[PDB]
């Protein structure tokens, strides 16, 4: 499941397309512009406990078993986001382990 | 064509001074500061096509008079 | 320099009025006629409401009304003021100092109040 | 690094910044908003107050009053009751 | 205790009494300015009592600027008189001191830790938002910003008297925190 | 008091053209419609930096306390909720900076801070002065440092 | 005979297209109000876990 | 002056021509339309921009 | 019907009375003349935009402003335009400014 299944179903997500509706009312010529997203490189940290000040650390199974915490990983996908506005140039701004 | 709503209501407003008298369009574009040109020739086609659905009531004589009930 | 640029500005404005003196139908030669004209001509008060208790507290308005001395014309980007310097990034624009003309693109100024 | 500690969203800095330098609409004298308004019905019939305020660039009290006075809401079959430009 | 606050600005406002068309006074004025797209009003500033006023077309005028109280009248009036040389029936009406502005340094530095932990229901330290304490006197109705090198600004007063005496409350409670 | 119905059996509960459940269920009212999405947005803040449900709930019940004061209706609500946790941090002895909020809410910096100021005067409440060993913990643990490098920093600031 | 794996990679599926979807929706009324949305305030954390 | 009535009708030949020699390109990819159309939106965007030029005229 | 700066310049007023002079010949009618001069202002504008590259510095006081419809009318004092090339001095210049 970790290895493989989780991230083989982040890739089998369709990119996400998004567009303003018509916005400005202008010439509108593809003039709103379209931005993509795409996910990829899914990363899982060790189990970790965030404690009340937020400083994480380590968790311990038995701690789990103790304090009543749920044994649970941090996630993180790796995000590409593309702006396409029509202006001729397109902006591939990557975002690392959201 | 938006002028000719703006003589519209520039007529009205002559209705509310009360004065109104049968006129001619050459008179109110002068007053309305525009001039007497083929422009005046088209926009006056748009405007016998306004005397044909003229709610605000414009005749060709002797005309103008707009309230449908209309006593003072 | 300054002569160049404003030959080649009657270059524009020729090439740019042809195209109205044929849709006016009037003859090109108004053109010529025109282009050699211009260049010949070139080359305890407690009732308070009176306000007269004061007087002489303004300058002189003939400044505005002369406009003999030096005029720059131009375009503006931006203009700031930090409550004693006005500055400003005024942009192409001409200027008219002595009579002799001067051109620019970029415009930078500091001033007083 | 996610969630870094920023004063300012980016975005946000940048909408915040078009807005200022556009600035507010500013209202205009009745006759030049009522010759744009005659000449944007000249155009076609029927117009939506949102794209007419679009279209006049006046505040949207000052540009209702103006239409207010000539102008008439018609309830219709379009999607909803919109502004009639024509003064009759 | 020695030290008397000294005036930096005063907002007074006062009522022409008529109203007022911002575009020919702006075409006719000498140093006024109108961006009706920026702000609603006309900005006009006087170099010899050193204020700017801010003239609206209902009529009603607000003076900035001015270090002391006859300084404002006297600049308020002159405006005023400016507008009326330019044709308009100005008048001098209700004319009000809205707010004053003082500063004072106290020649010494202040603990505002201990300040704000003795008069928390009146004090408010933030060094995230801004590194002055924001003090709010009851008795004058007064917001007072004290800082660690000792300069103290006052503002939110009307007379002159307000002030001193927010300053003279104030004063021992400094004292007790002298650093 | 409200209930809600669901498709049921496949039968009748559909009709003409999918009817569906006769309607949409259409339950509440906006003093408590708005409520409740600043709580969801509350959370969903909290979560970005892993804060505890105790400062959830504590938020929670200051964003009450406020919202029926009524003295901030005119603050856009994320603003008033940002504040609140950042109130609700403070409160519970680990403070969170203005940029630290502003980087999981949507609300700028300043507004935050001003919503913080009515807040506060709304609430007729105070809040403990934040001090450096407050921040130590969280700042030393994101940077990796070690523990003996996290006591003396904190020896050193105090 | 569905194992752990399977079972939590179907609700995984769900989930995170469910993520998807939110993302969607937020960041188009962003960019109909033409702000350029930040990823990271989009994505809502607490569905999947 | 007769001469220049032939030259107007000339004109209108042409126009008529360029009109409909195209209302045909259009096709195999209604000109006389578009191009009224086109005129139609310029009226409000020029006197927005001409009554800016009466008001310069007074401050400058 | 376009910005009008330069026409209350030397260039604009010789085009100008030019004008004036065809008008008084009957040569050409008003209505050409104000064409001629719309023509003149939208090419002073382009040809200034484009084929200007140089960058010039000024300094000095400021003695009187003014605003109204996009429109600065600064009136300064013992101005020194300095240029990289050449430096002029001027004892008053009004700036006329526009957007």
């Amino acid at each position: 499941f970790i290895q493989m299944s989780v991230q083989r179903i982040v890739e089998d997500a369709p990119p996400i397309d998004l567009q303003a509706e018509a916005q400005h009312a202008s010439g509108e010529v593809e003039e709103p512009p379209r931005y993509l997203l795409k996910f990829e490189q899914i990363y899982l940290s060790k189990p970790t406990h965030w404690e009340r000040d937020g400083a994480p650390s380590p968790m311990m199974p038995n701690e789990a078993r103790l304090r009543n915490l749920t044994y649970s990983a941090p996630l993180y996908v790796d995000i590409t986001k593309t702006v396409i506005k029509e202006g001729e140039e397109q902006l591939q701004t990557q975002h690392q382990k959201t | 064509f938006g002028v000719l709503a703006k003589i519209v209501n520039y007529m009205k407003t002559r209705h509310q001074r009360g004065d109104t008298h049968p006129l001619t369009l050459d008179e109110i574009l002068d007053e309305t500061q525009h001039l007497d040109i083929g422009l005046k020739q088209k926009q006056w086609l748009m405007t016998e096509a306004l005397v044909n659905n003229p709610k605000i009531e414009v005749i060709d004589g002797k005309y103008a008079f707009k309230p449908k009930y209309n006593v003072r | 320099t300054v002569p160049k640029l404003y030959r080649s500005v009657i270059e524009d404005v020729i090439n740019d009025v042809r195209d109205i003196f044929l849709d006016d139908g009037v003859d090109e030669q108004v053109l010529m006629e025109l282009k050699t004209l211009w260049e010949n001509k070139l080359m305890g008060q407690v009732e308070e409401e009176p306000l007269n208790s004061e007087d002489d507290v303004s300058d002189e308005e003939g400044q505005e009304l002369f406009d003999t001395e030096n005029v720059v014309v131009c375009q503006y980007d931006k203009i700031h003021r930090s409550k004693n310097k006005w500055k400003f990034h005024l942009k192409d624009g001409i200027m008219n100092l002595n009579g002799r003309d001067y051109i620019f693109s970029k415009a930078i100024g500091d001033a007083e109040w | 690094t996610n969630y870094k500690p920023v004063a300012n969203h980016q975005y946000n800095i940048e909408y915040e910044r078009k807005k200022k330098e556009d600035g507010k609409r500013a209202r205009a004298d009745k006759q030049h908003v009522l010759d744009m308004l005659f000449s944007a019905f000249e155009k076609h019939q029927y117009y939506n107050l949102k794209d007419l305020v679009d279209i006049t660039k006046q505040p949207v009290v000052y540009l209702k009053e103006i239409l207010k006075e000539i102008g008439v809401q018609n309830v219709k079959g379009i999607h909803k009751n919109t502004w009639e430009l024509k003064p009759e | 205790s020695g030290i008397v606050p000294q005036l930096q600005n005063i907002v007074s406002t006062v009522n022409l009494g008529c109203k007022l068309d911002l575009k020919t006074i702006a075409l006719r004025a000498r140093n006024a300015e109108y961006n009706p797209k920026r702000f609603a009003a006309v900005i006009m500033r006087i170099r010899e009592p050193r204020t700017t006023a801010l003239i609206f077309s209902s009529g009603k005028m607000v003076c900035t600027g001015a270090k002391s109280e006859e300084q404002s009248r006297l600049a308020a009036r002159k405006y005023a008189r400016v507008v009326q040389k330019l044709g308009f029936p100005a008048k001098f009406l209700d004319f009000k001191i809205q707010n004053m502005v003082g500063s004072c340094d106290v020649k010494f530095p202040i603990r505002l830790e201990g300040l704000v932990l003795t008069h928390q229901q009146f004090s408010s330290y933030e060094p995230e938002l801004f590194p002055g304490l924001i003090y709010r006197m009851i008795k004058p109705r007064i917001v007072l910003l004290i800082f660690v090198s000792g300069k103290v600004v006052l503002t939110g007063a009307k007379v002159r008297a307000e002030i001193y005496e927010a300053f003279e409350n104030i004063y021992p409670i400094l004292k007790g925190f002298r650093k | 008091l409200s209930t809600m119905i669901g498709k049921g059996t496949g039968a009748a509960s559909f009709d003409e053209f999918g009817n569906s459940k006769y309607q949409n269920r259409r339950t509440m009212s906006s003093s408590d419609r708005a409520m409740m999405n600043a709580f969801k947005e509350i959370t969903t803040m909290a979560d970005r930096i892993n804060l505890p449900r105790n400062i959830v709930d504590r938020t929670n019940n200051l964003f009450k306390q406020v919202y029926e004061q009524k003295s901030l209706k005119g603050r856009a609500n994320d603003a008033i909720a940002s504040a609140c946790l950042y109130i609700a941090c403070r409160q519970e002895g680990v403070p969170r900076t203005f940029k630290e909020i502003c980087a999981v809410s949507r609300i700028s910096k300043k507004e935050i801070g001003r919503c913080f100021k009515l807040i506060l005067k709304a609430l007729e409440t105070s809040v403990d002065l934040i001090t450096t060993g407050d921040f130590m913990s969280r700042f030393c643990s994101n940077l990796c440092l070690p523990k003996q490098v996290q006591m003396a920093a904190t020896h050193i600031a105090r | 005979l569905d194992l752990a794996g399977p079972l939590l990679a179907f609700l995984f599926r769900g989930m995170f297209k469910n993520l998807l979807k939110e993302v969607r929706i937020y960041a188009q009324k962003f960019i109909d109000r033409g702000k350029d949305f930040n990823l990271e305030l989009a994505i809502k954390t607490r569905i999947i876990s | 002056a007769q001469l220049k009535f032939f030259e107007q009708l000339d004109q209108i030949e042409k126009q008529r021509k360029d009109e409909q020699e195209r209302e045909i390109l259009m096709r195999a990819a209604q000109l006389r339309l578009k191009q009224k159309a086109k005129e139609m939106q310029q009226q409000e965007l020029a006197q927005m921009r001409q009554r800016d030029a009466n008001l310069t005229a007074l401050a400058a | 019907m376009a910005y009008q700066l330069y026409r209350n310049t030397t260039l604009g007023n010789s085009l100008q009375e030019s004008l004036d002079e065809l008008i008084q010949s009957q040569q050409i009618t008003p209505q050409l003349a104000l064409q001629v001069l719309l023509q003149f202002d939208k090419a002073i504008n382009a040809a200034l935009a484009q084929r200007v590259r140089n960058r010039v510095n000024f300094r000095g006081s400021l003695n009187t402003y003014r605003f109204c419809d996009n429109v600065w009318t600064f009136v300064l004092n013992d101005v020194e335009f300095r240029e990289v090339t050449e430096l002029i001095k001027v004892d008053k210049v009004k700036i006329v400014a526009c957007d």
